[PDB]
């Protein structure tokens, strides 16, 4: 009952206590590192044309 | 390969061989008049080789069984006229037949084979054949045996066999 | 003797079969 | 050999008998109650 | 299943003749049927059992026949007494 | 505190194995030889415990005689008499050991009526597990001989009549686990080859007399050692007959699925590998061990980066597994954007790790499926789009080969669109209203069948507790007599 004997092994052994409740992985991936200044994203787009 | 006698391979294939053989025999026995589609005689060869192996081991009872299992009566017959203590094994064979058989046709075949061997012993024993003759019926035969005993003037045993007859036979018989 | 044992077992099987059928029929009829 | 084959038949047949008895006990209970 | 009792008694009791060449068998089948609700079947079971093994001292037959002797319905007591005495 | 070691462990072993054997001997073979399942679970429990459980237990254990019933009683008595001896004197076996004590002990100590399965179990548990575990790969050379003696007992299992006479118990377990441990030894510090020949032979002798767990453990072990090297590895599965269903420990099904999943993935068969290996993963227990869960997750991620998907932005943060999946997240973070620069910067950085993982070659071909994933997401975005933009926004300079990559993507079913070669637009067809078709009826019928199957199995199996321990009752016997007398008195009046 739950023997789990395993030739396969454990393998291996933080500064990340910022748990934002859940996920955001897709969310943080969406704006990975660019398109940052959304204020500027609008502003320097209304003067463009 | 046949003689290697020492491998799982041959053991399994001979098992299925004798199985298929006895299947086909019991299937094609029981009178398929005109059909009678025969066995491939190679099966008969390789099975009778096993019969012989059983005889060599002096191991008769397996043969006496498998013979009637495959309905082959001749190998049965020979395996009574054998180095065994024949008059002792014979009663075992009869007592087997009396309680594990259903096909009356085949049962009578067997009984008709066995009857005459009791008539072939160094001293024949008449009582066994007498009762055999009222497990399948031949009143003329028992009357003839009776008159034989009269001509040989063995009257005492005639009386004893008559008593043995009255207690068991049908009134009509 | 192995043969007698074989035969005994063989028949035993059939007897079991018929008993199982009968008790199945009984279980169905007692509801009615 | 017949010792091995002829015993193999017995040992192969012997399981079914046990299983059948197993079932039959339960069904007999179910009817008795 | 049949719908008239004397058919049921004679149907049960007949089994005492088919098996009499192997006395060991009858208690293995009738021992359950002897607990039927309607007494006709119980009477038939007593007679089947008594007639399968008439001559012997067979033990399990008597083992089953003993508790019938107090069955409330008088005629099955008559049946059990006869059967007990034939065996 | 030195007393406590002998005082407690001896007490625990004097009941964890004494009762185990006492129950197995009488309920597995005394009773119809099918209900050693409780003994099986007992053996599982004892295996797990003994792994975490000794010199004095072995001398006592070994001193069981089982010559006769009175001899077995004397053996249980000697179990405590030797406890008193240890309390007063010393232990003949020292820090386990008893290296040559066992071999002589097999012949001796009035083993007149010891049952074959019990003897095998005791031999396997003491010698093999204790020696190998305490060994730390030391006894391994000696363990080889001890397991060879176990193989002699297994020569008895092959043909002492145990092959069939006690086959029920002998192969119900003990043998099944024995094969596993004996194989492990060899893997531990040895070769594997004549082991595989022996395994082939032992599988062959099964599948004829028996068809359960002799076709599960052997299949897994054999495929294991094939995969330890890198042979053909497929021509065996096709005729294997599959791990026998109808019975399994549901555990072995897991690793069998994992093996067939891998051998399917390496042979350029992607789409149906993910479903079977996910089915593999969902069958693992809730236990803390993350031994092969990490492995199967890692493989699942890497096969799903093929095709044109995203692995799932979960199963990357869960506490049990995170350090180990770090490079794989750092990889997919690159692949999603689809910038070969960073992908190279990851590979040249962690290539040592990946090739150590034994999965480097799968990810060495990944760039092409990179471009495939890009075009797939584009296909899902729009419906009618000119080729004068597909290559423009995929950094592909030529619009001639964009035709070819799109066409291939259509061929293998990545996207459903067609192409108007003259016009220059690509449009995708839309097929809806799957409710009106016949397929939902099929999907539902399968589940109906399964549920009815469950009901039959449940009412069919463990509803045996209607037992003869208490049979049937009755009523009183004087009651009716009294009542009838009273009613006849009333009648007279």
């Amino acid at each position: 009952m739950s023997e789990k004997k395993q030739p396969v092994d454990l393998g291996l052994l933080d500064a990340h206590v910022w748990e934002d409740n859940w996920d955001d992985d897709n969310v943080e991936d969406d704006f990975s590192n660019q398109l940052r200044a959304e204020l500027e994203k609008h502003g320097y787009k209304m003067e463009t044309s | 390969f046949n003689v290697n006698d020492n491998s799982e391979y041959v053991e399994t294939i001979i098992a299925k061989c004798i199985d298929h053989y006895t299947k086909q025999c019991v299937e094609n026995a029981d009178l398929p008049e005109g059909e009678k589609k025969p066995i491939d005689q190679r099966l008969e060869g390789i099975v009778n080789k096993m019969f012989q192996r059983c005889l060599d081991d002096h191991k008769y009872k397996q043969a006496i069984g498998i013979a009637l299992e495959t309905r082959r009566l001749d190998v049965f017959e020979k395996t009574i006229l054998e180095s065994n203590d024949v008059p002792g094994m014979l009663a075992y064979s009869l007592k087997l037949c009396m309680s594990l058989m259903q096909n009356k046709q085949f049962r009578n075949k067997v009984l008709r084979v066995l009857v005459k061997i009791y008539m072939n012993l160094e001293k024949p024993d008449f009582i066994n054949v007498c009762q055999c003759l009222i497990f399948l019926d031949d009143p003329q035969a028992v009357s003839d045996i009776l008159e034989k005993l009269v001509k040989e003037d063995n009257l005492l045993m005639a009386y004893q066999i008559c008593f043995d007859l009255y207690e068991s036979a049908s009134q009509q018989f | 003797d192995l043969y007698s044992r074989y035969k005994k077992l063989q028949q035993e099987l059939e007897f079991l079969e018929v008993q199982e059928e009968y008790i199945k029929d009984e279980q169905k009829n007692l509801k009615k | 050999g017949l010792r091995q084959y002829y015993l193999s038949k017995i040992e192969e047949l012997q399981l079914i008998v046990n299983d059948k008895s197993q079932n039959l006990r339960r069904l007999q209970a179910q009817r008795n109650e | 299943s049949d719908v008239n009792d004397d058919v049921r008694r004679a149907a049960v009791e007949s089994l005492g003749f088919i098996l009499f060449r192997t006395p060991e068998q009858c208690p293995s089948v009738v021992s359950l049927l002897s607990e039927s609700y309607n007494p006709h079947v119980r009477y038939g079971a007593a007679m089947a059992l008594g007639i399968c093994c008439a001559g012997t001292g067979n033990k399990e037959a008597i083992n089953l026949l003993e508790p019938m002797t107090n069955d409330p319905v008088n005629y099955v007591r008559q049946g059990a007494l006869i059967a007990s005495a034939l065996i | 505190q030195e007393p406590p070691p002998p005082p407690a462990p001896q007490d625990v072993e004097m009941k964890e194995e004494a009762a185990t054997g006492g129950g197995s001997t009488g309920e597995a073979d005394g009773k119809t030889a099918a209900a050693a399942a409780e003994h099986s679970q007992r053996e599982l429990d004892t295996v797990t415990l003994e792994d975490i459980k000794v010199s004095g237990k072995e001398p006592r254990f070994v001193l069981r005689a089982l010559r006769m019933l009175p001899s077995t009683s004397r053996r249980l008595n000697h179990y405590v008499l030797y406890k008193a001896v240890q309390g007063f004197f010393t232990s003949n076996n020292a820090t386990r050991d008893f290296l040559l004590p066992f071999l002589e002990e097999p012949m001796d100590t009035e083993a007149d009526l010891q049952f074959r399965p019990r003897t095998g179990k005791a031999a396997s548990t003491p010698l093999l597990p204790e020696v190998e575990a305490y060994l730390q790969l030391l006894v391994v050379i000696f363990m080889m001989n001890s397991k060879r003696y176990k193989e002699a007992q297994k020569i008895s299992d092959d043909l002492m009549q145990k092959i069939s006479t006690q086959n029920r118990r002998a192969l119900d377990l003990v043998a099944a686990k024995c094969y596993y441990y004996h194989a492990r030894v060899y893997e531990f510090l040895d070769k594997l080859d004549v082991v595989r020949s022996f395994l082939h032979a032992r599988l062959r002798t099964a599948t004829l007399r028996h068809d359960a767990d002799g076709q599960a453990t052997l299949l897994n072990l054999l495929l294991r050692n094939y995969l330890h090297y890198s042979l053909y590895d497929q021509a065996e599965k096709l005729v294997s007959k599959s791990v026998f269903p109808e019975q399994a420990n549901n555990n072995e099904w897991a690793r069998y699925l994992y093996y067939t999943g891998r051998i399917k993935a390496i042979q350029l068969e992607y789409s149906e590998a993910r479903r079977t290996m996910t089915n593999a993963l969902r069958k693992a227990p809730q236990h803390t061990a993350v031994g092969f869960k990490q492995t199967v997750h890692k493989l699942l991620i890497v096969v799903e980066l093929l095709l044109g998907e995203i692995p799932d932005r979960l199963q990357f943060r869960q506490p049990s597994l995170k350090r180990s999946l770090m490079p794989y997240f750092l990889l997919t973070q690159a692949v999603r954007t689809g910038n070969l620069a960073k992908f190279n910067q990851v590979l040249d950085q962690f290539g040592e790790k990946f090739q150590a993982d034994g999965t480097y070659t799968l990810i060495i071909r990944l760039r092409h499926n990179v471009i495939k994933t890009g075009v797939r997401m584009i296909s899902l975005s729009y419906s009618r789009i000119s080729l004068a933009d597909i290559a423009q926004k995929l950094q592909l300079d030529s619009p001639e080969d964009a035709e070819f990559i799109v066409a291939k993507a259509i061929r293998d079913g990545v996207i459903e669109a067609s192409i108007n070669h003259e016009k220059g637009y690509v449009q995708s067809k839309e097929m809806i209203d799957i409710y009106s078709t016949r397929e939902p009826q099929l999907a539902f019928h399968q589940r109906i069948s399964f549920c009815l199957d469950i009901h039959n199995m449940s009412v069919k199996a463990m509803r045996f507790p209607p037992k003869s321990y208490n049979k049937d009752l009755e009523s009183a016997e004087e009651r009716r007599e009294r009542e009838q007398q009273d009613l006849e008195f009333a009648k007279e009046m």
